């Protein structure tokens, strides 16, 4: 029997700072035990300072990104070139995803950008459209490896102030873009070590009020 | 999930956990399971996150359209029945929802309606919904009186979620509290189980099963 | 896994990668897939990891007892005969796929065995999930009358093909060279082309970070 | 929901400094029966694109008709049909990619793996894959079926990343492709000896080679076994 | 079968076990005692598959009684629980396993301490302050997490137990026809007749 | 597989391709499907590689023990041992074996043993997946009391066609010639047989 | 009805400078229902420590079995079993039940008393030995543990620093798994002293 | 849902319907009224699939009320029962049938007679002196076969009904949390509050 | 079935057996599997009797309507109509059809259409269950530009072998000769072909 779904592997990761946000994703594309491409980007600039990635089944991922990019275009046409805010993008994507509730897009979706107060924003979706804003989210094949590391290093979970008898928590603070990129690079090198579908290259899209910047790094190719 | 809402002398208490799961994978610990429909209506979410989140936000839009068309806030009965009639149309399709529509109106007073995805709609004073509903019931039933004070009712609701958060593997994160009065709903904070458990254990002397 | 075996002038060489997997997860990044049956008979094993190790040890044990009984150096065909009759008896339920090679008084030999108990003969062979990547290289570059240093190069190149192109293979290249008239030389981590890069950050925690409820000295003495 | 009947095996390809090369054997298999031997699985669109198709042949012939029709439709009311408004490889691909994904979404797929090889109007090399699932990807080397497992490893030894492309000549590239075709004939049970090969170069244009044969094969060592 | 509870307090173990025996759409009996005395200071309640439950309980009972006669000595609750666990641990890999879940309430006379052990049909043993088998636990554990204190009296334990039965009678789907309650302490085993 | 054994004036010749498959992947392109169970009793193996190997090994053992006690076994005897194993273990075997041997009294003989474990003595036999495609050709071309060169051509042309149509067959054409003169191994490469 | 994920639980082991650490959670449940928060999964036979995740009845059974076997070993050998030897004993015993296995994920940890070398090892349910320089992981949150260990771990940590690393690896991994947590225990093991610490963690 | 009974006596129809609403291992409600008044002298009880029951009951209720307003006239119990049967008879061959079983108790004012109709989800209608749906019938029918007389009073009918509820509470596996009893006669519909 | 169509110097000849089966029972031993879709365009039918009949009837209708408007259709056109039906209804059809016709410009032409609905233009085609057994024979014996008598013998000998080995084939060998001269029907009985 024909199976309409497939698994193209890879993993993605979004972190939000005070006045910026990053959306990273490895560039490896796979089926079963074969590598299709060592450089196939899945993190996209969609306009209006919104970066997006839909990781899982690449055909559904590309379809969704394509539809959302198109949604941004028509939002401009219909509402006098108004900027699509990240919260409005999020709600719009929910309807895209839930529209196929009974034949789902097989993808974990993450978008990043800046909210209307200029602060960094990351939104994450399940395959059928439930969404939530967070400081932090890893998605895709190695999400289960990276996410607990992020809980510990971004949100300082399980970390207490030394000498306070485990009574005072380590206080929350925003991370600099330098610090965030260190965590992203360490997250992906760790994920590359222990997950077979993750590797080849890392592409990070950084979003500030000045626009979208890119950074590329090599990952292990085994 | 564990969600509850009960009626009492001073109105309605609504309490929910904040965990989201995908199998045994803890997907989130900070999810909002109460949706504020209007200043007098609340909806609780249990079951499929997308199903709940999508259709209860949609419910909010229908309630807004009612008050525009009828120049009057929708009744809790009518609001719950919009949702129940909707999910009944999808009966068999595989929607998964256990919801509670809580609110106050003049004609009804404080009212709670249980609505689920197989089309069950029930008016009642106490309900617990979700995978940890039984754990919440155990504590809530055994401490419930109609004459509870607002302070005590808030704590019991909080303590019942904590009970379930602890025992049910698929509940946890934090407790979100709400109090519904004749004047509308009032938010009573997010309470992380990470700190709340030890605070309750110490102060209350309960949870003796746990290594102190 | 990826494993290979290549015959040359005065003997035979086998090689293997060093990745062990659990589904998509890399369990062991440097496991030893090259097994010693007797001093000059070595096995490369793919398939169920516990089965390859257990079947190689059992036949290795029985080969040592046989060698002591007959006052003779063991033969590769004896190991081959014992392995195949054991594996056949279990109808493929023991998932051991082996490349058996070595030198004995009869000469130098190279065989493969499948889980159901069928055996092959050849000058070059490859088994495991990365056997197609390896065999592609072997079919491209192999020739009659290879030297020792040529065969090692060909073998390790065939393993490298698996390492880079097969997700089930990675990390390092182990090699064993069995030459007639000489001791077998096991070359553990003969190539290490997948060294982890320096991490961006030290995650050494301030002492006291972890909240503790109880301490106690554990008695290990009598 | 389908099952493939008459099928074609591997399609292999790679980029080189001035263009792309693509190849596929001339066999139409009917299960284990090697039924048809005169099947052409490389289909040129214009003078700048070749589409290589594996999988179900009835669906391949349908796709042929679609591409043929696309050329006709593009010529309509188009004075620059043989110039600036000629069909680009990127247009042909995106059209096929759309169709493949739409058919999978209707649970009635075209049972194929497809590689679109060509050269764009600005001289850039185009090489991209699409299959029955609508999955698309691009790489310096691309291959379908057994080619993915056996050809890609060999072709990647020549062009392992983007920077290796300018360093690779058409002679070196074609040599690798022809070698890969031989390896597939050794090891793929549904391959034939006869094959076609196409070169799309930004200077010399489209060169279509028919009736090629795998040769310089090593079989002599078999007598010793 | 269905409902079996257990609470360990300061000086005793209290076992509550449902009285109903249902088969199909008929409650065949409403006075069934789902327990066996293994030794003078050790009691075992049981629930699970029909036939298996009593067959297993009586088989364990016979063995412990045999031991008692042989050595002229009472095995500790810990020792009895370990014996029972091993029998179940064997059983689970038999041709037809015993589908029986048990609670073992005992008073260790050497330690002067009450002890409660929960063992499922797989042979999964745990010592607990309070225990339950089947769907009962889904209500009682959270309830006891709240109201239980380790220093309670037998009377306090019975009131705590009444609270559990009331909750079950309110929220459980099936009529389990009340419970038989038994207390295990330094003076042995006795049954509460008015519950 | 495509295998065949053909009796002729001076004895019998066995023939086989050299392809072994695991799905559509060729695990071994230089296989030897012609195996020796005795000096001048050989068999062609088709079906499961593991099953046919295990059977051939047991038969070779039985005939070696037979020879130790009673001298050279007949070809019929060898086929009977194959049958006994194939018939009694029919539920657990996938083996199509052709047995071919040379006596001096009986000359060349061919026995075929299909899946069920039945025995059939024939002038010539064909078996394996690729045999289906040459039933027509072989029936039309086979003649009794052919010469060595004619039989070699008959087998070469037959297996050439079987190999051409069957995807499960290919590589080289191995042959084994059984006569009073002795045992002769022949091999024929693609470049020769493909263009027949 | 997947035997390895009915009860839940996790074990992790790490090596440091002249020391080893082995840690485990305390949860025992029946699918969603948490039953016990005192269920320790680490045992020791002399100076050799063994952690076992998986089906709890088999955890208990194997502990009892290896106590049995190491006691007879010591009586006959007149010495304590070493980690390398015990690792082999575990592997043999598990593979003995090849076609009716114990549904477990054991982890050996200890210091060889003769050589002074830190040693850790892991196994699948069927006996495959997985030796490591750095860390071994096991249980229902093994993916999480793999991610935590791979990023947090560095070689040659001092006993006090190693404690922080392994604890943070376990805690943050457990909090992303529904079936793991409910308390934790860490063993720090030096050549001739062993410290056991109970960790404070969230109880949901 | 689960237990719905009906008894027709000399001058009235008496419907008893269980109060429990159970879902999974939780009794969500113990005061549920499983009935709708279709017209002043016609009452319908219902049991079956969750959601379907109330959705069907209210749909029938709306239609009968619509008829009453249109014609300024009350349909006879026989006419209402025939309408309901046909709706179910349509439903059973729909894409998703209503899985609802009903009893219709009515007082025909033209005939001055009580009438009880039992209709299952297939659209199988029968007029009866006493009726039951689901497992209840397996106990109550034989009981009523013995104790029922056609000339009984409403009080005698209630005592006869108490006998049925007692038997069900004794032998039924599930706790159905008692019944709500309603009487249909010449003066319309009224609820007995103390049962 | 066993069916075949063979082009030759003067045009093309179609050939078929006459067996129809329902399991191992022969429902009709004198079937006519060679059917007319146009004056000089014929087809051989294999697979489902009902499916191939329904297809042939629709094609005959389409070509009759084609002829009314545009004159005589080409053989290629006829094959395209067959393909269209077979390809678009591939899920609900079990039909293996060989299309053969005679033009004066194009002479003899043969198109084969297998299960999937693909089209293949060949010098000669074989199809049906019994074709498997004669791939070897037909490849070895077919020559281009044969005479009428040679082609008749080629088909007769081929189908004779197919019939001999295939249980699903038998009865008489029907043939239809398509040339510029016209249409000629030939029949050959068991007593002749069996002893070839
Ligand atoms: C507790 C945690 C038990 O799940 C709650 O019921 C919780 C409720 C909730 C509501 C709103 C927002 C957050 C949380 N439910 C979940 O977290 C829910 C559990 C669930 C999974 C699958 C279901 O389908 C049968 C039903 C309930 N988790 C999810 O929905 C997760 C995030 N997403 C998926 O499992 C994606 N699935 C959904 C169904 O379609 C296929 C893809
Ligand atoms: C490559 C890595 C496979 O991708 C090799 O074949 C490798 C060979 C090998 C040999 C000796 C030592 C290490 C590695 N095989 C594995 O790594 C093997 C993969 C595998 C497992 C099971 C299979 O089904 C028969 C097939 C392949 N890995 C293991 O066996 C690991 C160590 N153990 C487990 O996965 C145990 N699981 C099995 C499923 O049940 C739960 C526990
Ligand atoms: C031709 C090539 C196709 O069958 C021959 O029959 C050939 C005969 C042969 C091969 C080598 C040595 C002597 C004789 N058979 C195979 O190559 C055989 C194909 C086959 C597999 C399984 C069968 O049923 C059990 C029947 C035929 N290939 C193999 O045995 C290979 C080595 N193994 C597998 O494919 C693994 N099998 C094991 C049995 O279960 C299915 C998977
Ligand atoms: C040879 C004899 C064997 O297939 C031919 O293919 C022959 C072709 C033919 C016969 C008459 C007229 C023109 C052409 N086919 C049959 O005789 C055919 C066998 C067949 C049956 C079903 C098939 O799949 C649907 C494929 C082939 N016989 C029939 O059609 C007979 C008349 N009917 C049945 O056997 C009843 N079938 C109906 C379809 O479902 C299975 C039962
Ligand atoms: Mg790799
Ligand atoms: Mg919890
Ligand atoms: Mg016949």
């Amino acid at each position: 029997q024909f199976n309409p779904y497939g698994d193209n592997g890879g993993t993605i990761l979004g972190i939000a700072g005070e006045d910026f946000a990053v959306l990273a994703g490895d560039t490896r594309n796979i089926t079963d035990y074969s590598i299709n491409s060592r450089y196939e980007p899945k993190v996209f600039d969609c306009g209006d300072n919104i970066v997006m990635s839909a990781n899982g089944f690449a055909a559904d991922g590309d379809a969704l990104v394509k539809r959302f990019k198109n949604s941004v275009k028509w939002y401009h046409f219909d509402h006098n070139d108004k900027k699509l805010s990240i919260n409005s993008a999020a709600r719009n994507i929910q309807h895209l995803l839930y529209g196929k509730r009974f034949f789902p897009y097989y993808v974990h979706t993450i978008i990043a950008g800046l909210d209307e107060d200029g602060k960094g924003a990351v939104y994450s979706f399940d395959p059928v459209g439930s969404y939530e804003r967070e400081q932090c989210r890893a998605g895709g094949a190695a999400a289960s490896l990276i996410m607990p590391f992020l809980d510990n290093q971004v949100n300082f979970k399980n970390q207490y102030e030394p000498g306070t008898n485990g009574k005072v928590k380590k206080p929350l603070k925003y991370l600099s873009v330098e610090e965030v990129i260190k965590l992203v690079r360490d997250s992906f090198t760790s994920a590359t070590e222990r997950h077979i579908q993750v590797g080849d290259g890392l592409e990070i899209l950084i979003v500030t009020k000045d626009g979208v910047r890119k950074e590329f790094y090599e990952l292990k190719r085994d | 999930t564990t969600t509850l809402a009960f009626r009492f002398q001073g109105g309605i208490i609504v309490a929910v956990d904040s965990r989201a799961t995908a199998g045994n994978w803890v997907a989130s610990q900070t999810v909002k399971k109460v949706i504020e429909i209007n200043p007098f209506l609340l909806g609780t979410m249990a079951g499929g996150t997308a199903d709940c989140q999508f259709w209860e936000t949609w419910l909010g839009s229908q309630c807004r359209l009612h008050e525009l068309r009828e120049k009057e806030r929708i009744s809790v009965a009518a609001a719950s029945k919009i949702l129940s009639n909707l999910v009944y149309q999808y009966k068999g399709a595989g929607l998964s929802m256990g919801t509670m529509i809580c609110g106050y109106t003049r004609k009804e007073g404080p009212t709670i309606y249980y609505v689920d995805s197989d089309g069950t709609r029930l008016k009642g004073d106490i309900f617990c919904v979700g995978s940890g509903q039984t754990f919440a019931y155990g504590v809530l039933d055994s401490n419930y009186k109609w004459d509870l004070s607002v302070e005590d009712a808030l704590y019991l609701g909080k303590r019942s979620i904590l009970a379930a958060a602890h025992r049910d593997a698929y509940s946890g994160g934090s407790v979100n509290l709400y109090h519904v009065t004749e004047d509308g709903w009032i938010y009573h904070g997010n309470h992380d189980v990470g700190e709340l458990f030890w605070k309750v254990k110490e102060e209350e002397g309960s949870f003796n099963n746990v290594i102190g | 896994t990826t494993i290979v075996g290549v015959k040359f002038n005065n003997g035979v060489v086998i090689a293997a990668d060093t990745r062990s997997t659990q589904g998509p997860i890399v369990a062991d990044k440097n496991c030893a897939k090259l097994h010693r049956i007797s001093p000059k008979i070595w096995c490369a094993g793919a398939g169920t990891a516990a089965d390859t190790e257990a079947v190689t040890q059992l036949i290795g044990s029985n080969i040592e007892l046989h060698s002591l009984y007959t006052s003779r150096e063991p033969r590769v065909v004896s190991a081959l005969q014992m392995l195949k009759q054991h594996l056949f008896k279990y109808q493929g339920h023991i998932g051991a796929y082996l490349i058996v090679a070595g030198v004995d008084p009869t000469g130098s030999h190279l065989f493969s065995i499948h889980a159901h108990g069928s055996t092959d003969v050849g000058y070059y062979l490859s088994l495991g999930s990365g056997s197609l990547a390896a065999m592609a290289v072997l079919e491209s570059h192999w020739k009659q009358d290879l030297t020792k240093e040529e065969a090692i190069k060909l073998a390790s190149d065939a393993i490298q093909a698996g390492i880079w192109n097969d997700l089930g293979s990675g990390s390092n290249v182990d090699v064993c060279v069995m030459e007639i008239g000489k001791d077998a030389e096991y070359l553990r981590n003969y190539l290490t082309p997948n060294v982890r890069e320096e991490k961006q950050k030290s995650y050494k925690f301030p002492r006291g970070t972890t909240a503790v409820l109880k301490e106690s000295i554990v008695n290990i003495c009598d | 929901t389908q099952q493939p009947i008459v099928t074609g095996t591997s399609v292999i390809s790679m980029k080189y400094d001035n263009g792309v090369i693509i190849a596929a054997d001339n066999l139409g298999s009917y299960g284990s029966l090697l039924r048809f031997n005169g099947v052409e699985r490389l289909i040129p669109v214009g003078d700048n694109t070749v589409v290589g198709i594996s999988g179900d042949i009835s669906d391949m012939q349908h796709i042929e008709r679609l591409l043929k029709d696309l050329v006709t439709e593009n010529a309509y009311d188009n004075p620059l049909a043989d110039a600036e408004e000629a069909l680009e490889p990127s247009y042909i691909f995106e059209y096929l990619a759309t169709v493949m994904y739409q058919r999978r979404s209707k649970m009635n797929p075209l049972w194929n793996a497809i590689i679109v090889a060509g050269v764009q109007s600005n001289g850039d090399q185009f090489l991209r894959y699409v299959n029955l699932l609508g999955v698309t990807y691009s790489s310096p080397t691309l291959a379908t079926g057994f080619g993915a497992h056996m050809a890609n490893p060999l072709l990647r030894k020549v062009v392992d990343r983007e920077s290796d492309i300018p360093k690779t000549t058409v002679q070196v590239a074609e040599e690798a492709i022809v070698n890969a075709m031989r390896v597939l004939y050794y090891r793929d049970a549904r391959s034939s000896r006869n094959f076609s090969l196409a070169i799309i170069d930004k200077n010399t244009g489209l060169t279509f080679k028919k009736n090629l044969q795998v040769e310089n094969m090593k079989w002599d060592f078999a007598k010793d076994i | 079968m269905d409902i079996i509870l257990g609470i360990r307090v300061q000086d005793s173990v209290i076992l509550a076990s449902s009285k109903a025996v249902t088969r199909g759409i008929s409650v065949l009996k409403d006075s069934d005692d789902k327990t066996r005395q293994l030794s003078p200071h050790t009691l075992m309640s049981f629930a699970g598959e029909a036939g298996d439950t009593v067959q297993f309980a009586e088989y364990i009972q016979a063995n412990i009684q045999l031991y008692s006669i042989r050595e002229d000595y009472e095995l500790s609750p810990q020792a009895v629980s370990s014996f029972v666990r091993q029998e179940l641990a064997k059983s689970i890999r038999s041709r037809r396993p015993y589908q029986v879940n048990v609670l073992i309430g005992g008073y260790d006379k050497k330690k002067n301490k009450p002890e409660l052990y929960q063992i499922d049909y797989l042979g999964t043993k745990v010592e607990l302050p309070y225990g339950a088998h089947g769907y009962s636990g889904f209500y009682t554990f959270s309830l006891l997490d709240h109201h239980y204190r380790p220093d309670m009296t037998t009377e306090e334990g019975l009131d705590l137990l009444k609270l559990c039965v009331q909750e079950l009678e309110k929220r459980m789907p099936m009529d389990f026809k009340g419970v038989i309650v038994k207390i295990v302490d330094k003076d042995g085993i006795r049954q509460v007749d008015d519950f | 597989t495509s295998i065949m054994a053909v009796t002729f004036k001076d004895g019998v010749i066995l023939g086989a391709d050299s392809r072994t498959t695991t799905g559509a992947y060729i695990a071994n392109r230089v296989t030897d499907k012609l195996t020796r169970v005795h000096d001048k009793i050989w068999c062609c193996r088709s079906g499961s590689a593991a099953d046919t190997q295990a059977i051939a090994d047991i038969v070779q053992y039985h005939l070696e023990l037979y020879t130790s006690q009673y001298g050279t076994p007949s070809t019929e005897t060898a086929a009977s041992v194959f049958k006994e194993l194939c018939y009694e273990n029919k539920d657990n075997l996938t083996a199509g074996i052709i047995v071919a041997g040379y006596d001096d009294k009986n000359k060349g003989e061919v026995y075929t043993i299909p899946l069920g474990g039945s025995v059939h003595k024939l002038p010539y036999a064909i078996a394996g997946s690729g045999s289906t495609f040459i039933y027509g050709y072989c029936d039309k071309n086979f003649r009794e009391n052919m010469s060595k060169e004619e039989t070699v051509d008959f087998i070469k042309h037959s297996l050439s066609q079987a190999i051409k149509w069957d995807g499960s067959s290919g590589g080289v054409i191995r042959m084994v010639v059984l006569t009073a003169a002795g045992v002769e191994r022949l091999i024929f490469y693609p470049d020769e047989y493909e263009q027949l | 009805s997947d035997p390895s994920s009915i009860n839940g639980g996790i074990v992790v082991a790490m090596t440091g400078k002249d020391c080893v650490a082995i840690a485990c959670d305390l949860r025992l449940g029946s699918q969603s229902l948490g039953v016990s928060n005192k269920f320790e999964k680490i045992f020791h036979y002399g100076h050799v420590f063994l952690g076992i995740t998986g089906l709890a009845t088999d955890v208990t059974t194997l502990n009892e079995m290896f106590r049995y076997k190491t006691n007879l070993y010591k009586l006959k050998e007149e010495r304590a079993i070493e980690p390398e030897t015990f690792t082999q004993l575990v592997s043999s015993s598990l593979y003995e039940r090849r076609f009716g296995p114990y549904f477990v994920g054991p982890v050996v940890a200890g210091i060889n008393s003769k050589s002074g070398k830190p040693f850790i090892a892991g196994f699948d349910l069927i006996g495959c030995i997985d030796e490591a320089k750095d860390f071994i992981v096991s249980g229902t949150a093994s993916d999480q543990l793999f991610g935590m260990c791979e990023s947090l771990y560095e070689p040659n940590l001092e006993p006090e620093d190693l404690f922080e690393t392994i604890s943070q690896a376990l805690l943050n991994a457990a909090d992303r798994d529904a079936l793991s947590g409910w308390g934790a225990v860490v063993y720090i093991i030096k050549k001739d002293e062993v410290v056991k610490r109970y960790l404070k963690m969230r109880q949901d």
